[PDB]
């Protein structure tokens, strides 16, 4: 899992 | 004034050698990379901006440009493997690890986030982040008497990044890194935030997804009772990784399986085996199949907890992949169980749903079911009661199906189906 | 016997 910071 | 810049304008500002002009162009890049609709990650990469962003990470005298560049690089690293690789190739790993010591909480948090994206790409980058020495400063951020004093989002990001350091196989994480992380994982597993609990369970599920030696490292930390407690949580995002970890553990030794039973896990399985989420039923039934592959005293605990009727239930009605795991649970049950346990299985009504599943166009579950029938007949032979079982199988239409399987294409389906009829129906 | 989990 990768997560962008929106 | 940093909304909707072109990449060209961002390049112009970053190349300006005016620190404030660089800071504003970097923030403009961050806002570009923060948009849901198709962020121009590749255009930013091709503009050659990653080394500049990485260089900005080291500007301790300008904390805002450290933050903006860390955020921009985090969102690039959150993309494809090629996009994550571009961040790593820019030298970002040691720069982000240095930022873990930042006195600014929002900056060190961004470095935690970025390293989680990099480590989450795969085992290679995971082990490279470890080799650069990320574990010590990451765990140092959690070295407080009470986790509740930490900012909630901050703690959630640290837990998630730690879980990515536990993630992936071929190879599994280094043994010494797992030993270094586990005591903090155990503590996070007792924290009261639902997202920390879910990601802590995911980390444990990764660590138990391997050989018995990996499972043993986790079990000896004494976390199985807490995993069983989280098995009963109302939050599906907690139950799912908790159940995956429990299921992984019972793939190990009979002694490791017994820790799961001793902790009271079987009492939760009436709900798990009827859970409305298909994936939960499938995982719970797969777990049951590995428990019924255990010792006769462990099969007996399944009996005592009233779980055989629930196995009859999933065999009778469930999604097909769950019914396949139920078939395995029955074949394992009949393979290792006593005569009395197998008799009880028939008494609970296993025969008719077993026969109905011979209709299935899956050659492996047919082999599994035919094996279970043979095992049940072998116990009926020890009682001289094979005639009564033969009647039961025919009365529910099973013999019609077994005899149709004599003309089956796959080999061990029709060999086994003739042996049944030749021996018990002839 | 025991069946470890599939990669899928």
């Amino acid at each position: 899992e990768k997560r962008p910071r929106s | 004034g940093t909304v909707n810049w072109s990449v060209e304008d961002i390049v112009k500002g970053i190349n300006s050698n005016n620190l404030e002009s660089q800071l504003q162009a970097t923030q403009a890049a961050r806002k570009l990379l923060s948009r849901e609709k198709q962020p121009p990650i590749d255009n930013i990469i091709r503009a050659g901006l990653i080394p500049k962003f990485v260089s900005f990470l080291g500007k301790t005298d300008c904390s805002p440009i450290q933050f903006e560049s860390a955020w921009a690089l985090t969102n690039i690293a959150s993309g494809t493997s090629e996009q994550t690789k571009a961040v790593v190739d820019g030298g970002a790993i040691p720069a982000f690890i240095s930022l873990l010591a930042s006195p600014h909480a929002h900056i060190s948090e961004q470095a935690v986030w970025a390293l989680g994206n990099i480590a989450g790409d795969g085992s290679a980058f995971r082990d490279l982040v470890i080799k650069h020495g990320a574990i010590d400063p990451l765990l140092a951020l959690l070295a407080v008497p009470d986790l509740s004093t930490l900012a909630c989002g901050y703690l959630r990001n640290l837990t998630w990044t730690l879980s990515n350091l536990c993630r992936n196989k071929n190879p599994a994480p280094p043994l010494d890194a797992v030993e270094q992380i586990l005591p903090t994982l155990v503590r996070l597993l007792h924290h009261n935030d639902p997202e920390v609990l879910a990601d802590s369970c995911w980390a444990i599920s990764y660590l138990t997804d391997g050989p018995n030696e990996r499972i043993e490292m986790v079990v000896k930390k004494g976390v199985v009772p807490q995993l069983v407690k989280l098995l009963g949580a109302t939050e599906l995002p907690i139950v799912t990784p908790a159940l995956r970890a429990i299921g992984n553990i019972v793939t190990g030794t009979d002694e490791q399986t017994q820790k799961v039973i001793d902790a009271g896990a079987l009492a939760v399985f009436p709900s798990l085996l009827t859970n409305p989420k298909t994936n939960i039923q499938k995982e719970a039934t797969w777990t049951m199949s590995n428990i019924t592959a255990g010792r006769q005293d462990q099969i007996q605990q399944v009996v005592n907890h009233g779980l055989v009727p629930f196995l009859v239930g999933v065999l009778s009605k469930a999604d097909f992949k769950t019914q396949k795991e139920a078939a395995w649970a029955i074949t394992n049950y009949t393979s290792g169980g006593t005569v009395e346990q197998i008799v009880y299985l028939v008494h609970c009504g296993i025969i008719e749903p077993l026969m109905n599943l011979l209709s299935a166009k899956d050659t492996k579950i047919i082999q599994v079911i035919l094996d279970a029938i043979s095992n049940i007949f072998q116990a009926a032979e020890k009682l001289g009661e094979t005639e009564k079982l033969s009647i039961m199988i025919e009365e529910c239409g099973g013999l019609d199906k077994i005899e149709a399987l004599q003309r089956h294409e796959n080999e061990s389906v029709y060999k086994a189906s003739l042996n049944l009829i030749e021996k018990y129906f002839s």
